[PDB]
């Protein structure tokens, strides 16, 4: 790159953004998580380092809630993520607003999906470095979860992973038989996978955020109950 | 310097930035063909789908701008659909505005002016994404044109965009100087065998996805496995 | 009322390859007179001429207007105006205030610059150009000049005979109203020469 | 009114199918106002078809 | 003028009558105040017709626009919501009754009314226009439940003659439209095929 | 002012008066009230006769340049759907009620629009304040998919009707014919209405009118 | 990092920018304005002169701006069509304001306003053009003036803008004399240093256009000399200088 | 910096580079005859897969004014989309001159917005427009930076230096009919690596009657006897 690799409006000489693609590298760099589309709903995770035992419990969590029954889950430069959730939130309250009802999944991962390649298109602008997953169920539309990355586009996922290490989570992912589990064993499994990826083999402890989405939830994306899935995550352990 | 770097006019007397941007579109491992008929007009691109935790069902790079116009995309898939929402937005104020639906000549030619003043100023970059789009229209027949990163709309009868979009428009061109018009099975059999030939996989039917717009019938059918399935099987026969 | 304001009485007739464009003289507040010697009649070129009614002030704005948009125009192009272009430009000039319209009602008196043919219009407040062959007016007793008009009029007239018959009707008209008069202007307009006459008017 | 000039091609195609010399040479020579009237290319294109269809049959050497 | 929409079992049915009145003159006997917004649904319009056009023609391209983008019909809600926003936000100056009905494999038959002032409810069926004022206790007594399509249909027609004929802003023909799963059927009763309900006073 | 138009068997026919008045004194006698908008589309104006042909002329300019880029006929649906967007963002402001009427390629069509920027498409219209009488003749005398002379007849009467019954229109009758393949403009096709003679030489010779001063100033 | 104009000074203090396109100026365009009384005038050369164009826009040098006044430019064309607009429209405007025909020098000020305007702020190019103007007025009678792309006009009565401009002030300097110079003897005065100016002797009428400003009789009138105006003034030179070589 | 810009001591380097581009290899050649003018141009599209009827070169943007340009298409599109928006507003204003001779001067004088104010980057298309509608014709050329040029005959092609030649020439001359068309179409074949054919070569005339786009019908009939 070298001379082409300033600003996002200047092409590669082979027709590349280098921009974009090193902002792909902040996501690659930044610790991972996963999702899986359970057979009637949604499960997230994503490990948490504690850098440092002086932060409070789970602070900055890589999950967010972006409306009542759509939930996030973030990789990358937490505070850019932060900002596009908080973009996200604001996209579904406009969309609840005007044609009423609860936002498609599709159609709002589209939409952050467009706001987000406008953030690459041009030059003073740079890219969002994060990269995350959207989840939601609903009784009509079954569950669905699309992944963004920094620069691309939304894609339908039954089962995703993003940040540090994509190709071991997703491995055993796809492992995993998935469209006939219940989201309650999609939760042990998860936690499962999250633990069999290197947590302190390089790094510090991880804490295990999961999310939920589904009929089980009548919808209503929520943190699944730490107490009760702090046996999911011994479950996990073992 | 900067003549290669910003969209500029070169001492030589070239625009460097958008000649880039054309080698974009091949980037990302795509092609897409497009064959123009008797009557009907059908496009097909090869869909590419990296393991199966994917939606097959939402990966694809053909969409319905309107009720009659269909679309394919080639290139980078996040410009791709900034600019199939920005036809789509286009063909509804079009309608909006005036009566009748927007033409799809006059749809193409609105995004190349789209695409024209990327490539004029500076603070902005043109979309990598070359776009193939069909539709039926009275009076002329199926129809088919391309708009690109540069601003230039045309293409017609046989066109193709891709990373080897030149073999195909090889093989087309021979097929279209053999002097026969295709009906509707002989233009997707001929879209199919040149896709085909292209990239030899024989091509199950699952990792191609066609458009079809005929003149008896239409709207852009995104035809199904089991039409592209009954396709394969009559040609491969 | 508001158009009758500052009075005013502007005539615009055609002859046999002449035209002829008169008007009062008359300035004043509603039933004061100020000045004799007011202009209505401008020269928008050798063989071009405009009449102007209404408020004062917004006669000598849109005389002032009109004739910065066409000095720009000629200037631009470097030929002469063409009477139909001028009253096309005059109706522009007045929609673009169509909600805070100049209250004047300007006509246009003139020979083409090359074939020398007679055109007379006249517009509204709004700028609705109201093109014939025959004769136009405007101000607050229009319908006086009409009515005398429809009479006095005779079509393919001598300029003599065409001075004769504005003159005639002009001056009936500022003689039956009660807000114009006090002096008519009139201006013969041949391929060659302009005549200009300050007609014998009673003054009061 | 063109329509004249495409009887002249006409008759000048039949003279040249049945062979004839005398009534081409004087169609050739009557036909110069027309020629003189129209598009010079098209008037001088039309000269030169008529003079090769002449003087390809009839080989009167004397008089070509 | 009078509008009129029923839910039945799987579709809905509205009925409109063709009188656009200015003043005392009929401007147009033969008006179309059934704008088909969408495929599967439609709506009815009463008061200012310019308004009205021009808040339905603005729903039409939103909804026509968001579908495409959803590949997906659009929901009756949805196309109520875009017209409950378009009549509240402008109120004080768009002044127009609105009808709105239609079919969507989401729910089925559904029927709204967002009348002047930008109020969005979800009602069996409803009523709006100038004439219909005047068939409110018909159609409030001569309403069953789970009615027909066939049953549906007679009955908003009487509702529709019968505020034609008493109102004196409505008259003309009476256009009905159909609407479900297998899609919208348009017809046109006129004339004769008026159901009458003649009013022989004894002299 | 009475505007009128009929859709007759293979086009469109629109009728006018043209009697321009300036309150209730006759101003023009051969006011154009129908105005060309494409070569396949007239329209006919009434109401505020400035704030009309301002309107139709921006009309006619926008779809003239529409028509060259795209390269095909324009529409009249199109010609509709601008005329009301332009008349319903001024809320009726433009005091311009137009009878649109059209040949594309879809068939001729007919409209009418009010200044508030209502519109409709009808076999027959007619608008202006004479208007009642125009639409009590077609009413009368109207038959649907009749030719070309008999809606020529058609709207002629219904315009010398108007022009007959309403005082505030009249002098002339400007009609237009448009098909498929036809554009004819008529102009004054019909004056029911001819000025007498001035009885007697009622003139004035040269003489009279004396002058207090006269200015010559001659030209090349 | 992004690219900055240059509209700053030099480690002396120099805009070396303006005088840059100051220097340009006097490459390319040939004009010269002779201010003489009861009339003063402008030569241009006619730089292009290929046979294929047809002249119709009867005028490329000097310009109407109005009709008290006219100039000539010798700069770049795109910048010289945008400034005789503004003249014009600055001209025009004084004219609705205060009903009178703007003062020379008023307008050749505003004209320079902008043209310092544009050399003095924002990230804008200097006007890379500088024009003469001749002009009448009732305060100050004919004047002339020039202006260069620096805003620094100057008030001239013999001066040249062109390419040779040096020769031609040179020759214009030895050969001006006031007072006694009138409209014919300017005339031939202008035909001459043209000729010096311009290497080809005996100058086609057609590679020279020349405008008087005149003043009749309360009116002023600016005369482009046309095609047989001018080449009979040049052969009336032409006989002064074959009586002049011979008489030795 | 946001207009046309990059002007060094005495040049203009982003222009010149502008018109090095305009240099293009379409010849698009023009010629003013005493009835009227005419611009033809070739189209020589890429093997038989593009179309010839769905785009064009020439473009009526107006009753009688005619346009044909040079490289740069896209960048020529915008501009004629801008100009005829342009001699629309002066029709509109100054209603009904019909506006076409006595208006080619005033668009080509309006084609400021062409390049005076270029947009970062200036337009890469040089254009000739025809008019007809003064009694007299007119053919100008605006190119990416200039101005009118008020041209009688030239080219604007990769050999537009000897295109221009032959004009000259062939004596483009004054007297010729409004049949010099066919020199227009010699002109081209100079600059010209084919059999050119009716929809090879695309050409408009403007007489004194009004511009229009000559059909392939009479394109093929004018290349005949050639």
């Amino acid at each position: 790159g070298t001379g082409y690799d300033l600003s996002a409006s200047t092409f590669s000489p082979d027709g590349r953004v280098f921009q974009v693609e090193y902002a792909m590298k902040a996501v690659e760099n930044s610790s991972t998580a996963i999702g899986i589309r359970c057979k009637d709903g949604v499960v997230f995770g994503v490990e948490k380092l504690v850098l440092s035992k002086l932060y409070e419990e789970g602070s900055n969590k890589r999950l967010f809630n972006v409306d009542r029954h759509v939930g996030m889950a973030v990789a990358g430069l937490l505070a850019d993520a932060r900002s596009l959730a908080d973009i996200a939130r604001e996209e579904a309250s406009n969309f609840r607003s005007n044609f009423g009802y609860n936002i498609p999944l599709k159609h709002l991962a589209d939409r952050v999906a467009m706001y987000v390649h406008a953030y690459t298109l041009y030059s003073a602008v740079r890219p969002f470095g994060c990269s995350f997953m959207l989840g939601s169920y609903s009784v009509n539309d079954g569950a669905q979860l699309y992944m963004i990355d920094p620069s691309g586009v939304s894609y339908g996922y039954w089962g995703c992973a993003i940040g540090k290490a994509r190709q071991a989570a997703k491995t055993e992912i796809e492992k995993l038989q998935m469209k006939e589990m219940t989201c309650r064993d999609i939760v042990k499994e998860v936690a499962k996978i999250i633990y069999i990826v290197h947590d302190e083999v390089k790094d510090k402890a991880f804490e295990l955020e999961l999310s939920w989405v589904g009929e089980l939830t009548n919808g209503r994306h929520e943190i699944v109950p730490k107490d009760i899935r702090e046996e999911a995550e011994k479950y996990a352990k073992e | 310097g900067f003549d290669r770097h910003i969209t500029i006019f070169s001492p030589e007397g070239r625009l460097y930035q958008v000649e880039y941007a054309f080698k974009a579109i091949n980037q990302g491992g795509l092609t897409s063909v497009a064959v123009r008929g008797k009557d009907c007009a059908v496009i097909v691109t090869q869909k590419k789908v990296p393991d199966k935790l994917l939606d097959s069902s939402t990966v694809t790079h053909l969409f319905k701008i309107t009720e009659n116009i269909g679309c394919v995309m080639t290139g980078m898939t996040a410009d791709s659909r900034s600019q199939v929402q920005r036809a789509r937005y286009e063909a509804a104020n079009w309608k909006y505005k005036y009566g009748y639906e927007i033409p799809v000549d006059m749809l193409c030619k609105r995004i190349a002016d789209i695409s024209q003043v990327y490539t004029q100023n500076a603070e902005m970059r043109p979309l990598g994404c070359c776009m193939i789009l069909i539709g039926i229209d009275e009076e002329q027949g199926p129809q088919v044109y391309k708009c690109d990163p540069a601003g230039y709309y045309c293409g017609f009868k046989a066109t193709a965009a891709g990373v080897k979009q030149t073999e195909s428009t090889s093989f087309l061109e021979k097929k279209v100087k053999k002097k026969f018009d295709w009906t509707f099975e002989q233009t997707v059999e001929t879209a199919i065998t040149c896709l085909s030939t292209v990239l030899s996989i024989d091509f199950k039917p699952s990792e191609i996805e066609v458009g079809v717009v005929t003149v008896e019938n239409p709207k852009f059918r995104i035809l199904t496995e089991a039409e592209i399935d009954a396709h394969l099987v009559a040609l491969a026969e | 009322s508001i158009m009758s304001y500052n009075g005013g009485a502007v005539m615009a007739m055609k002859g046999k390859n002449c035209v002829a464009i008169a008007a009062d003289r008359r300035f004043g507040i509603q039933a004061q007179m100020v000045t004799t010697d007011f202009q209505k009649i401008f020269p928008m070129g050798d063989r071009l001429y405009i009449g102007l009614a209404g408020l004062a002030t917004d006669v000598q704005t849109v005389a002032q207007r009109l004739k910065f948009r066409l000095n720009l125009y000629e200037l631009k192009e470097g030929r002469q105006i063409k009477p139909y272009t001028l009253m096309s430009m005059v109706a522009n000039l007045l929609y673009e205030k169509r909600f805070g319209p100049y209250y004047t009602e300007p006509v246009i008196a003139g020979l083409d610059p090359k074939t020398f043919k007679p055109f007379i219009c006249s517009l509204d407040l709004i700028g609705c150009p109201m093109v014939t062959d025959d004769f136009v007016v405007s101000g607050t007793c229009a319908e006086q000049m009409y009515g005398m008009c429809e009479s006095l009029w005779e079509p393919n007239m001598d300029p003599d005979h065409l001075f004769e018959t504005i003159s005639q009707a002009m001056l009936n008209a500022v003689d039956r109203d009660a807000v114009s008069g006090m002096g008519v202007i009139v201006h013969i307009i041949e391929k060659d020469k302009i005549t200009t006459r300050t007609l014998k008017a009673r003054m009061d | 009114v063109q329509v004249k000039e495409q009887s002249i091609l006409e008759l000048g195609s039949l003279l040249a199918k049945t062979g004839q010399a005398a009534e081409l040479g004087g169609l050739l020579k009557y036909v110069r106002p027309f020629l003189n009237s129209i598009s010079k290319a098209k008037a001088a294109r039309l000269v030169r078809s008529l003079l090769d269809l002449f003087l390809d049959m009839e080989a009167a050497t004397g008089q070509e | 003028t009078t509008i009129m929409a029923v839910q039945f079992d799987g579709g809905v049915v509205l009925g409109a009558d063709s009188r656009t009145t200015t003043g005392s003159y009929i401007a147009n006997r033969v008006t179309d105040k059934l704008t088909p917004i969408h495929d599967r649904i439609f709506c009815c319009r009463s008061g200012s017709a310019a308004d009205t056009q021009a808040v339905a023609d603005a729903v039409t391209y939103q909804l026509g626009f968001h579908s495409i983008e959803l590949n997906e019909p659009p929901l009756v809600h949805t196309a109520a919501s875009l017209f409950k926003e378009m009549c509240y936000r402008y109120r004080e100056d768009l002044m127009a009754g609105i009808i709105i009905a239609g079919w969507d494999p989401q729910e089925g038959g559904q029927v709204y009314s967002v009348p002047m002032g930008g109020m969005m409810v979800r009602q069996s069926f409803a009523i709006g226009g100038s004439g219909s004022s005047y068939i409110y206790g018909y159609v409030d007594a001569t309403y069953r439940e789970g009615m027909t399509k066939e049953e549906c249909l007679q009955f908003t027609a009487n509702a529709l003659a019968l505020a034609m004929e008493r109102d004196g802003s409505s008259g003309g023909v009476i256009r009905l439209a159909a609407i479900a799963e297998s899609g919208v059927e348009r017809q046109v009763l006129l004339g004769d095929q008026i159901p009458k309900f003649a009013v022989a006073t004894l002299p | 002012t009475t505007i009128a138009g009929v859709v007759y068997k293979d086009g469109i026919v629109l009728g006018a008066d043209t009697r321009a008045t300036e309150g209730m004194v006759v101003a023009d006698k051969n006011c154009s009230k129908i105005h060309f908008i494409s070569p396949n589309i007239y329209c006919c104006g009434a109401g505020t006769a400035a704030d009309t042909d301002m309107t139709t002329q921006l009309i006619s300019s926008n779809l003239e340049l529409h028509s060259l880029s795209t390269g095909r006929l324009p529409r009249v649906v199109t010609a509709n759907r601008m005329l009301k967007q332009m008349l319903f963002r001024y809320q009726g402001y433009i005091g311009a009620a137009l009878v649109l009427g059209g040949v594309d390629v879809t068939g001729p069509h007919l409209y009418s629009i009010y200044p508030h920027g209502s519109t409709d498409k009808l076999p027959y219209v007619t608008m202006g304040s004479g208007s009642l009488a125009a639409m009590a003749v077609f009413e009368d005398k109207f038959r649907p998919d009749m030719e070309e002379e008999e809606a020529k007849n058609l709207v002629s009467e219904a315009i010398a009707a108007g022009i007959f019954n309403d005082l505030g229109s009249g002098s002339n009758i400007d009609l237009c014919v448009i098909s498929k393949n036809k554009l004819d403009f008529l102009r004054p096709y019909t004056v029911p209405n001819k000025k007498g003679t001035r009885l007697g030489r009622y003139r004035c010779e040269k003489g009279t009118t004396a002058v207090l001063t006269e200015k010559i100033t001659p030209l090349e | 990092r992004y690219d900055s104009r240059t509209t700053i000074f030099s480690p002396e203090g120099r805009l070396y920018q303006v005088e840059y396109a100051m220097e340009a100026i006097g490459h390319a365009g040939t004009c010269l304005g002779i201010l003489a009384n009861d009339g003063v005038l402008l030569a241009a050369e006619r730089r292009n002169i290929h046979k294929l164009l047809d002249e119709v826009f009867f005028s490329e040098k000097i310009y109407k701006l109005n009709e008290d006044m006219a100039c000539s430019v010798a700069g770049i064309t795109s910048d010289a069509n945008v400034l005789t607009n503004e003249l014009r429209l600055i001209a025009q405007r004084y004219l609705l304001q205060y009903q009178e025909p703007i003062p020379c020098e008023q307008l050749v000020t505003a004209l320079c306003d902008i043209k310092q305007a544009y050399t003095q702020f924002g990230g804008k190019r200097p006007f890379g053009v500088s024009l003469l103007y001749i002009g009448w007025d009732k305060h100050y009678g004919f004047q002339l003036y020039q202006s260069d792309p620096s805003g620094n006009y100057g008030g001239w009565k013999a001066t040249c803008i062109g390419n040779n401009s040096a020769a031609a002030v040179s020759m214009l300097k030895q050969d001006y004399k006031e007072g006694e110079m009138t409209l014919k003897s300017a005339l031939a005065l202008a035909i001459k240093v043209l000729n010096k100016t311009m290497d080809v002797s005996k100058l086609s009428a057609e590679k020279v256009e020349i405008a008087t400003l005149t003043r009749e009789n309360g009116k002023t009138v600016i005369r482009v000399l046309k095609q047989k105006e001018v080449e009979q003034l040049i052969k009336k030179h032409e006989e002064e200088e074959a009586k002049a070589e011979r008489e030795k | 910096f946001s207009l046309t810009t990059f002007s060094p001591s005495g040049k203009l380097v982003q222009i010149e580079y502008a018109l090095a581009a305009v240099a293009g290899g379409a010849p698009s050649v023009g010629i003013k005859a005493a009835n009227g003018v005419v611009l033809a141009t070739e189209k020589k599209q890429k093997s038989i897969l593009y179309d010839e009827r769905s785009v064009h070169k020439v473009e009526p943007i107006t009753k009688h004014i005619g346009l044909v340009y040079s490289g740069m298409g896209p960048d020529y599109r915008v501009l004629v989309h801008r100009a005829r928006k342009l001699a629309q507003q002066y029709y509109l204003v100054y209603q009904e001159p019909i506006p076409t001779a006595q208006l080619v001067q005033r668009v080509a004088s309006v084609m400021q917005e062409y390049t005076q104010s270029g947009g970062v980057r200036p337009f890469g298309v040089s254009l000739l427009i025809c008019g007809w509608n003064e009694g007299r014709p007119y053919l100008f050329q605006s190119d990416p930076s200039g101005a009118y040029f008020a041209w009688k005959a030239t080219a604007m092609g990769k050999n537009y230096v000897n295109g221009k030649t032959f004009l000259e020439k062939r004596y483009n001359e004054d007297l010729e009919l409004e049949d010099a068309i066919h020199t227009a179409i010699l002109t081209l074949k100079e600059s010209f690596e084919g059999q050119m054919t009716e929809d090879n070569i695309e050409v408009g005339i403007c007489n004194e009657a009004g511009f229009r786009r000559l059909t392939p019908t009479e394109v093929k009939d004018y290349l005949a006897a050639i």
